[PDB]
């Protein structure tokens, strides 16, 4: 009765068909795993310039 | 190992054409200058009085 089972944009058959983006990981081609990016920033250094 | 700055190319420095195994600017011309840090190529581009 959902066309998107897992909510995300593709439709259930654009993942278990693989029709999608090819630079998805293939867990993500089952209807029951969202495809979704998980991103986050790390500080590496920070620099100090006074004025 | 601190980086000063990450640039993208304004207007000014962006190369129109690049085929392959071509140069922007072309073999024979000079290099190109890259000196401001904003979008709008107003702003030249500092360092400390460390670096």
């Amino acid at each position: 009765l959902e066309s998107n089972t897992a909510g995300d944009p593709y439709t259930d058959y654009e993942k278990a068909s693989g029709s999608f983006d090819k630079a998805i990981k293939t867990e993500a081609r089952d209807p029951l795993v969202a495809a979704y990016p998980i991103v986050g920033v790390g500080m590496e250094k920070l620099i100090i310039s006074t004025n | 190992g601190d980086t000063l700055s990450t640039i993208k190319a304004q207007e000014n420095q962006i190369g129109n054409n690049l085929s392959p195994g071509d140069t922007y600017p072309k073999k024979g011309l000079s290099p190109l200058a890259l000196n401001t840090m904003d979008q709008f190529s107003s702003r030249l581009i500092p360092i400390n009085y460390d670096q």
